[PDB]
């Protein structure tokens, strides 16, 4: 989750700037501003504010909820030994910790609910962020395939990139007995899954091309094979078939 | 925070004018030897767009590219602040003095001239008034681009100096002959649009429509919005006109026109014209000599139309001949004899053919006098040059095209400290104080005026009107009986042809720190701050030169053309429409301007030279390379021995469209009067509505009863009476591109460089996309659509959604109106909409706009910031002072209280834009006919400007294939 | 309250680079944006089509005896409420009893009662002309107010002398209240 | 919000009742254009140009109540009686003067001229400092008919 | 206006006609600051600028920004008054703008006008006290004159 909320953060710039009037974005929320105006909530442009403003904070507080144990030991070293007396006043995050039964029970019903309640987040964060393209009128986005499919695209991108981190959080500051290099293995399926249900929606574009299209978007994805962009999708679908 | 920008009202109020509220004032227009009719807003007594004059009936009230642009040429910067005296900016009171005792004990004193052509009779006049005194004053037209040569091949034709007017309603048949008749190059611009326009209009399943035949020698834009076009080299349509002929009955004439006994395109027409008397005309181009207007005037004459080419006799003005008083000038600058040289507006420096020489002989004679708007190459060469007015501080008097006798209205002072317009200065010259131009002017109607009716019930009445009514010369009859039938010979060839061309946008330079008209796209091809070199892709790949683009930015060859030892190259681009051995050299564009404002220079960490188009120098230069010297001035046209040398320095060429040749997609669906007459229900067949389903426009959605319209807060204001649309009568529309040049001044704009642009934005929010559509490629006939595309207010409107930050909206009456303030920019405004016309205000132009364009952008309406879209919201601004005008008054608006930007501009009435649901307005009647061309309506989006298709007209048989 | 000038954060496009009407131009000479028109020039709509009705000076005479338009009395309303707002300051809502500047004891010249029989005949034309043109002593009106109030005003006025040469005299006069303001 | 919705409820009415009571003149003056101009005039487009019409203004009857009977349904929402309102009146005045526009071409043929009569007819902005449209909007509506524009052409 | 009895037309002129009413010119003073006064070292900027060229240097105040036009005249000659919206001027040495001159306070009265519009019948009155049963006998009016004020994006905005 912090390779998800950074990625988040060095996200959720991007909305607030590749716009070119940054400071005129609070209009877009949805205060009673200095007068009688309010977003357009008919626009996923917006959906991604409310919902990168959720996600950004449910996969924080899921993950902060994750780490409290963590605070707890560390919250508990700090006394006997670790870095000062004054790292156990700085793990107050612990939030009186104990390990208790009480609310044990209870930590693990939520991180069962969040898990049930993020997920549900998740498939409309980036659902959402697909949205954008897919409602348009355009051909090459308006394929209603997209919300699933972007969504694989972030698992065969999330996925790709953690292990780049944890191969290299794994040769010189690594957990070899923790770490077991069948966790890879078997992480890799589930990216190999969408290495392929990324390739069948490369299909139904490929092939609703053929298949009942508009005479445009049997243009739309003959130009991204052939044309400019050979380049890209030649090489990319099959970079990411092969 | 904010600052507390003060108000200054006025002192000495002027009593008619008031400060909120414009008025229009009713001003002329001066260029190319007449004077086009016009008509200002004024707000405040300043100048900000200009309009047509719908009472005189040359224009009815339209107003051509080349004017608008001059609104802007008024407010440049850079023009003439200083009077300039050996190239030093000294001062003015010293010159008075000085040109004056030089004036009035002066003699004999042997001055020249070399003036813009005149005109006018305050001009001509005072010429005399001149020449009373001043022995021989030699008096040279220096027409751009060489004589006229409409009226040179004339003056022995008819046997007198005479005119023609080309009416094109009452004649349906031309064949054009390289006539840019339909060119805003030409004069005449709107006389020839209308009633040509008008021919091609038809209202009705089938009527009676021109059928042009044109058989131009280099592609231009009456080529094609036309029908039969072909493609034949310069300096031989005499010999195309010559076995014409043969073929129709006037004379022999075979040997000149050997090759074309039994070519198609000749015998098929010719027995329609024979066919069509009353309505067949025969025109002639400015690419030739002469003979070939002699053969306009003779079959013309034979051919029985008169009263459809109506025929109009001048003021005796034979003598422009170029070759007869140019180098007869520099003869007489040579030898000492000729002294003072009053230059009025012109840049020969930068025109005027090495061939035969100007600055070999500027540079001898002392007491040079240039009379000047910039000051370009020739201000900077002479001993003095006075700054200029424009003609908007002249009083000047000026004649429409062949036609009436109009009078400017000046209305704003001297925006620059001495001015001192040229007619003055010409009377300056006549041995007297500097003459007040409004009392000079006068004193020249009271023997001119004819009219009854004295000055102040007159003069207020023209000065009113815009037009002296009765004028208009009278009506030769038939002089010709084959008298100018001896100069054929001049059919030579043997080299490439080099032939000059002027752009819609430029006229022969005399426009080109002019940002409206430099960066507006040719309508051939997009094109945009750069001459060129346009030619077939037969002779480029024999050539061995092409316009890739790996970038979509057209990275361009060169030439490097070489005549007599005068080479210079430029970027080739190419054209499937051209002949072999041909490239039409337009002109303009490599004019050096010497600037007295700073480069502006910020940080690098700031943007300046991306966006202050104005700031490296002024405009005009390095924009392209100079190329009027080159030419010979015998038949200044045309020119061979062009020894081509593919060299290198091969840099960008920027466009708006970047490609073309739509594959085979329903976006004009071209037709023809024989299918017309088939099946008029044929703009829809190309996407019809669906298995039992409705009409396409007013197709219900998933919603119909909470649909908005339905609902009280889209319905309830003072506005639902009256729903606007916009069609456009496409079969005349054809590149003329004023269609644009308002929306930018009407509804304001910055404009946009080439550095900047080459990534692919401009700001003209009017699209007027160019398209090619040949038979599968069968042998390469363009035959191009021209169409318009501004942003049709839609209904359902993907755009209108999609707008977090509620920036749009369908407003109502099918607006759907932006709000320059409410986005944000991310762009996704125009994302959506198949057509891309939500432009965006990428950098801040307007920012580093300087302190004189500032006049120009009109005073009522929102120019934007960074960071905003826009469109063009159906030049709303014109809506507003209208229907609020009702508000006040109860009352409905007329068929024409309120007209366009894209209408009241545009020559050919195709744009109409009364408000729909108002059945007696024009839009119901071309809404209501046949083809309500729908563009792209298959995406269920229901908008406005429901305009319509082009219909060609081709040829029965007749051996035509 | 807050005397300067209020902090509004985006002042992108409060003061637009295009500046209107009555608004600083920081080129000219006189800082102003009007730029007044040359002389001689002439609108498209507002030539003296019919002199009478935008002037007096109107025949080879240079008044008219009457007004040219049919007067409705709805004309005359505008007429009387033309009359109170810049007309019955000095020459006051009665004519005779002079207005709140005359009454008020102020260097200004005193001007005739409208009463007097040497205004109750003369060419409505000139007394057009007094507000187009000025008098004397007094200024112009016509410079600024329009030109059917200079007639609406005047039938007020011809049928405010029409008041007297009759019993309906001595109309109540509000102007001590306007003396004090309280 | 002064008091609730009830209040504005009864001014609604009052433009609903205009409307019924137009019911009669539109279909009236219906009647009487095919009787007055009986064949003085194309007539072919030009008097269906009329009827057109008629079907929007008896289709917004129906609606006139169903827009109506939204609002005095619940009287708890001050923001759609003024809007109904605006949305009636809009509704009415533009039918109103579409039926004019269509109706003054009837005299404009049968007169050869469309009378003076016509609108106020005031002019451009710059012809304010001749003619404030003050003036004309007293011209206009105490001259001009809204819907006794055909009746009047009964006196010609 | 408060013991000189001037109603508003007479130097704001162009308010019942035109849009963006006009700060009088310095002519209006020389009606009769040309000889009533001509003593004050108050005003020496005037008659020097009735001798010169140099206009008065004023000031403004509610300007609302150049993105978001308006008009008097569609709102005066539709019955809407000074008091409501420039504040009563009547005693007023130097401007208060009393009221804000921002949207959602100018989107109040096109929502909910009839709380505001006076009848038309001498409009530029400061002591205006409106009468009782004022609504309804306003209502009359929007259901006649037809008013119909705007909602939109279009109105101002452009
Ligand atoms: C009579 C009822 C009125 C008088 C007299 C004046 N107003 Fe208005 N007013 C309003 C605004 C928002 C402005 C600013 C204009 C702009 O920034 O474009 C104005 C302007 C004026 C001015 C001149 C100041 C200027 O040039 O900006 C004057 C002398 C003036 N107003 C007088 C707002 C309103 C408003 C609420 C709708 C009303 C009813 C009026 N103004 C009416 C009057
Ligand atoms: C407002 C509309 C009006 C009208 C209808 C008139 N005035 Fe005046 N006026 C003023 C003064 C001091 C004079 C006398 C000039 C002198 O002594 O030389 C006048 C003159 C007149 C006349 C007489 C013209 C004639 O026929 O001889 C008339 C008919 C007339 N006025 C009408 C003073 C003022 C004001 C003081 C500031 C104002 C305001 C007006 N006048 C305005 C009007
Ligand atoms: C001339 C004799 C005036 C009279 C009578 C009234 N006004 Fe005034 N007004 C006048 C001036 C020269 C100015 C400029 C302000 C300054 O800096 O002195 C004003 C100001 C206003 C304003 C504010 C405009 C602004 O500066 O932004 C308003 C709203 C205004 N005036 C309205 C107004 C009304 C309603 C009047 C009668 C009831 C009135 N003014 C009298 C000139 C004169
Ligand atoms: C005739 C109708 C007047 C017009 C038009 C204007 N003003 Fe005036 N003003 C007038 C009077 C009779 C008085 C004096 C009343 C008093 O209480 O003494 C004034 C006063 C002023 C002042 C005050 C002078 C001072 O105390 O130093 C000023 C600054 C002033 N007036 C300004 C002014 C301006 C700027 C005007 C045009 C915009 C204007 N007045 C019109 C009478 C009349
Ligand atoms: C009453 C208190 C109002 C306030 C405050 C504002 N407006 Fe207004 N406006 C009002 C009415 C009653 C009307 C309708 C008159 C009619 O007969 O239609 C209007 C109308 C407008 C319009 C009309 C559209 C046009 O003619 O262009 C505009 C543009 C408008 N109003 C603008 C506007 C602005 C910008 C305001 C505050 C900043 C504003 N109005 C306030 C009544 C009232
Ligand atoms: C008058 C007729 C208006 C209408 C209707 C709407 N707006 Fe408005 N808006 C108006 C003004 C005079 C102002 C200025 C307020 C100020 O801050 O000084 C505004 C403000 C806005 C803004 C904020 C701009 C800023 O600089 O802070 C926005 C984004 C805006 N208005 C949008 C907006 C939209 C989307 C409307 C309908 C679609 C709308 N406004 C109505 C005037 C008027
Ligand atoms: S519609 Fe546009 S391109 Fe066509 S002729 Fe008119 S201005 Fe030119
Ligand atoms: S075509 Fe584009 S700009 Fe025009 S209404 Fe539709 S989405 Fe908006
Ligand atoms: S309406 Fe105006 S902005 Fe829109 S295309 Fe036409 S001229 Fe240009
Ligand atoms: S999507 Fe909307 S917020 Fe603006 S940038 Fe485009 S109109």
């Amino acid at each position: 989750e912090a390779m998800t909320i950074f990625a988040v953060i060095c996200a959720l710039i991007f909305p607030t700037f590749h716009v070119g009037r940054v400071w005129a974005i609070y209009w877009t929320l949805p205060i009673p501003n200095q007068m009688e105006m309010w977003p357009q909530f008919k626009s996923p442009l917006l959906w991604d504010v409310f919902a990168v403003s959720s996600y950004f904070i449910v996969s924080l507080v899921f993950w902060y909820v994750g780490l409290i144990p963590d605070l707890a030991t560390l919250r508990d070293r700090a006394a006997l030994m670790g870095r000062r007396l004054r790292a156990k006043i700085l793990g107050f995050f612990a939030l009186g910790w104990c390990g208790a039964n009480r609310h044990w029970r209870n930590y693990e019903k939520v991180y069962m609910l969040l898990a049930g309640l993020a997920t549900p987040l998740v498939l409309s964060v980036h659902s959402v962020v697909s949205f954008d393209f897919a409602v348009s009128i355009i051909p090459g986005w308006h394929t209603t395939i997209f919300p699933p499919y972007f969504v694989a695209g972030a698992i065969f991108s999330g996925f790709a990139m953690v292990v780049t981190l944890m191969v290299i959080a794994r040769k010189a500051y690594g957990l070899e007995n923790v770490i077991t290099i069948d966790h890879l293995e078997k992480m890799n399926i589930i990216m190999l899954v969408t290495g392929t249900m990324v390739g069948f929606a490369y299909i139904t574009e490929f092939f609703i091309a053929w298949y009942s299209g508009v005479p445009y978007e049997q243009y739309a994805f003959i130009n991204r094979a052939t044309g400019p962009y050979a380049w890209a999708y030649w090489t990319m679908m099959s970079c990411n078939l092969i | 925070r904010r600052p507390v920008e003060k108000i200054l009202p006025y002192v000495r109020q002027p009593e008619e004018i008031i400060p909120g509220i414009p008025l229009y004032y009713a001003t002329a227009m001066p260029f190319r030897g007449s004077v086009r009719p016009l008509l200002v807003e004024s707000h405040e007594g300043r100048p900000t767009k200009i309009e047509g004059n719908p009472d005189h009936p040359l224009s009815r009230g339209a107003t051509g590219v080349f004017e608008q642009a001059s609104l802007l040429n008024l407010y440049d910067p850079d023009r003439s602040q200083q009077v300039l005296r050996k190239g030093e900016p000294a001062s003015w009171g010293d010159f008075v003095q000085f040109a004056r005792s030089l004036a009035a004990e002066a003699g004999t004193k042997r001055l020249a001239v070399l003036c813009e052509p005149s005109s006018s009779p305050t001009l001509a006049a005072l010429r005399r008034e001149l020449e009373r005194r001043y022995a021989q004053v030699r008096w040279v037209t220096y027409r751009p681009e060489g004589d006229d040569h409409e009226a040179l091949g004339l003056q022995q034709a008819f046997g007198r100096p005479v005119r023609a007017r080309y009416r094109f309603s009452e004649a349906r048949v031309i064949v054009s002959l390289d006539a840019d008749f339909l060119g805003p190059t030409d004069r005449n611009f709107v006389e020839n649009t209308r009633e040509f326009a008008a021919s091609r209009r038809m209202e009705r399943p089938e009527d009676e429509i021109s059928r042009l035949y044109v058989i131009e020698s280099t592609y231009t834009v009456t080529g094609g919005m036309a029908d039969h076009r072909l493609r034949l080299r310069a300096g031989d349509i005499p010999a195309f006109a010559a076995a014409l002929a043969a073929e129709l009955g006037v004379g022999e004439l075979r040997e000149a026109g050997a090759r074309f006994a039994g070519h198609p395109y000749v015998v098929e027409i010719a027995r329609d014209l024979r066919a069509a008397g009353a309505r067949g005309v025969v025109l002639a181009g400015e690419t030739q000599p002469p003979a070939v207007h002699a053969l306009c005037a003779v079959i013309n004459d034979l051919l029985g139309s008169l009263g459809r080419t109506v025929i109009l006799h001048a003021l005796d003005e034979p003598a422009t001949a170029q070759h007869a008083a140019l180098a007869e000038l520099v003869q007489a600058m040579q030898a000492g004899a000729v002294d003072a040289l009053l230059l009025l507006n012109v840049n020969p420096v930068y025109d005027a053919p090495a061939a035969l020489g100007f600055a070999e002989a500027l540079a001898q004679v002392p007491e040079v006098i240039h009379l000047g708007l910039h000051v370009d190459e020739t201000a900077r060469r002479s001993t003095w040059h006075l700054p200029s007015t424009h003609y908007l501080e002249a009083w000047g008097d000026g004649r429409a095209y062949d036609g009436t006798l109009s009078v400017i209205q000046p209305l704003i002072a001297p925006l620059y400290e001495a001015a001192h317009s040229p007619l003055e200065v010409l009377a300056l010259l006549a041995t007297g104080e500097e003459q007040s131009a409004y009392d000079l002017v006068r004193n020249t109607w009271r023997r001119l005026l004819a009219g009854r009716g004295a000055f102040e019930q007159a003069w207020q009445r023209v000065l009113h009107d815009g037009f002296l009514p009765d004028s208009g010369y009278p009506t030769v009859s038939l002089r010709p009986n084959r008298q100018a039938l001896a100069d054929w010979p001049q059919a030579a060839e043997g080299g490439l042809e080099v032939v000059f061309r002027l752009d819609p946008t430029v006229l022969d330079g005399s426009f080109a720190n002019n940002a409206w008209a430099q960066e507006l796209p040719d309508p051939i091809t997009k094109i945009v701050w750069d001459n060129v070199a346009i030619l077939s892709p037969k002779t480029a790949a024999a050539l061995g030169v092409k316009a890739e683009y790996h970038k979509g930015v057209y990275i361009a060859d060169v030439i490097e053309l070489s005549l007599d030892g005068r080479a210079v190259e430029l970027p080739v681009w190419v054209l499937p429409g051209h002949p072999d051995d041909s490239i039409t050299v337009y002109l303009g564009y490599g004019r050096e301007i010497t600037s007295t404002r700073p480069e502006r220079k910020t940080p690098f960490f700031d943007l300046d030279d991306y966006t202050d188009i104005y700031g490296h120098g002024a405009i005009a230069t390095g924009v392209g390379v100079n190329v009027a010297p080159l030419r010979r001035p015998d038949n200044t046209w045309v020119a061979y021995g062009a020894q081509v040398r593919k060299t290198g320095r091969t840099y960008k060429i920027v466009t708006t469209q970047d490609h073309g040749s739509m594959v085979g997609r329903p976006l004009v669906r071209l037709a023809t009067v024989e299918e017309f007459r088939k099946n008029p229900d044929f703009a829809k067949e190309a996407e019809p509505p669906l298995e039992g389903l409705e009409p396409w426009d007013q197709y219900p959605t998933l919603w119909e009863e909470n649909h908005p319209s339905k609902q009280p807060a889209f319905q309830d204001s003072d506005y639902y009476r009256n729903q606007w649309a916009m069609v456009i009568d496409l079969n005349a529309c054809t590149g003329c591109n004023a269609c644009i040049v308002a929306c930018d001044s009407e509804n304001n704009i910055p404009m946009v460089g080439k550095n900047e642009v080459g990534r692919g934005r401009e700001m003209h929010w009017l699209r007027i996309d160019r398209y090619f559509v040949s038979d599968e490629a069968h042998a390469d006939d363009p035959q191009i659509v021209v169409q318009p595309v501004p942003c049709m207010h839609c209904e359902n409107a993907p755009c209108e959604s999609v707008c977090p930050v509620a920036a749009t909206v369908h407003s109502p009456d099918g607006l759907n109106e932006m709000v320059y303030n409410r986005c944000i920019g991310t762009r996704y405004c125009s994302n959506n909409c198949p057509y891309k016309v939500r432009r965006f205000n990428w950098f801040n132009w307007v920012k580093t706009l300087p302190i004189q364009v500032q006049m120009a952008q009109n005073p009522d309406v929102t120019v934007r910031f960074r960071g905003v879209m826009e469109k063009c919201t159906y030049c709303v601004q014109r809506i507003r002072e209208a229907q609020r005008q009702a508000n006040i008054e109860k009352r409905p608006l007329r068929d024409g209280e309120v007209k366009t930007a894209c209408q009241q501009a545009c020559p050919a009435e195709a744009i109409t834009f009364g408000d729909l649901n108002d059945p007696n307005n024009a839009v119901v009647k071309q809404r209501q006919n046949a083809r309500r061309y729908e563009m792209l309506a298959a995406l269920n989006v229901k908008p406005r400007t429901s305009y319509l298709a082009r219909i060609t007209n081709p040829n029965p048989r007749l051996l035509e294939q | 309250i807050s005397s300067k000038p209020p902090v509004h954060p985006n002042l992108n496009m409060d003061f637009q680079e295009k500046f209107e009407a009555q608004e600083l131009n920081p080129f000219f000479a006189d800082r102003r944006a009007m730029r007044p028109p040359v002389p001689g020039t002439v609108p498209r709509g507002l030539l003296k089509e019919d002199t009478p009705f935008y002037f007096g000076k109107t025949a080879d005479g240079a008044y008219v005896e009457r007004i040219p338009v049919a007067v409705t009395p709805e004309l005359v309303a505008r007429g009387r409420e033309r009359y109170n707002i810049y007309c019955a300051v000095c020459h006051g809502q009665a004519g005779d009893g002079q207005g709140i500047i005359m009454r008020g004891n102020y260097g200004y010249t005193p001007a005739p009662s409208f009463h007097d029989d040497r205004l109750r005949n003369v060419e409505d034309g000139y007394i057009f002309d007094v507000i187009s043109h000025g008098v004397r002593n007094m200024p112009a009106y016509g410079h600024q107010i329009p030109v059917a109030d200079r007639w609406a005003i005047v039938a007020y006025v011809r049928a405010l002398q029409r008041s007297q040469h009759a019993t309906a005299a001595d109309v109540p006069e509000e102007v001590r209240a306007r003396l004090q303001g309280e | 919000y002064p008091g609730g919705v009830a209040l504005t409820l009864a001014q609604i009415e009052a433009a609903s009742e205009q409307v019924a009571q137009d019911l009669e003149q539109a279909l009236a003056e219906l009647e009487a254009l095919r009787l007055l101009a009986r064949r003085d005039e194309t007539l072919a487009p030009y008097v269906a140009q009329y009827e057109a019409i008629l079907e929007a203004h008896q289709q917004a009857v129906l609606e006139f109540e169903h827009w109506k009977e939204q609002v005095a349904a619940h009287p708890g929402d001050y923001r759609r009686a003024n809007r109904t309102l605006g949305a009636i009146t809009a509704r009415h005045e533009a039918l109103l003067q579409q039926y004019a526009d269509v109706a003054w071409a009837v005299a404009q043929h049968v007169n050869p001229a469309l009378l003076a009569r016509a609108y106020t007819s005031s002019g451009p902005r710059f012809f304010f400092y001749v003619v404030p449209p003050q003036y004309a909007r007293q011209v206009n509506e105490q001259a001009v008919p809204p819907l006794q524009v055909v009746r009047y052409l009964a006196a010609q | 206006v408060g013991k000189l009895g001037l109603d508003c037309r007479y130097c704001h002129n162009w308010v019942e006609v035109s849009d963006k009413a006009n700060i009088p010119p310095t002519q209006t003073c020389i009606n009769c600051h040309s000889q009533i006064l001509t003593d004050s070292p108050r005003l020496q900027a005037v008659r020097d600028s009735w001798a010169t060229d140099r206009s008065i240097e004023w000031v403004k105040v509610h300007h609302l920004p150049d993105y978001a036009h308006f008009s008097h005249a569609s709102h005066v000659n539709n019955g809407v008054g000074c008091e409501t919206c420039h504040g009563r001027i009547d005693q007023m040495d130097v401007v208060r703008l009393v009221e804000p001159l921002s949207m959602g306070w100018c989107l109040e009265c096109h929502r909910q006008p009839e709380l505001y519009l006076r009848p038309q019948s001498e409009i530029t009155t400061m002591g205006y006290q409106p009468p009782a049963d004022y609504i309804e006998r306003n209502l009359e009016r929007i259901r006649k004159e037809g008013i119909r004020p705007p909602t939109n994006c279009s109105a101002c905005h452009y």
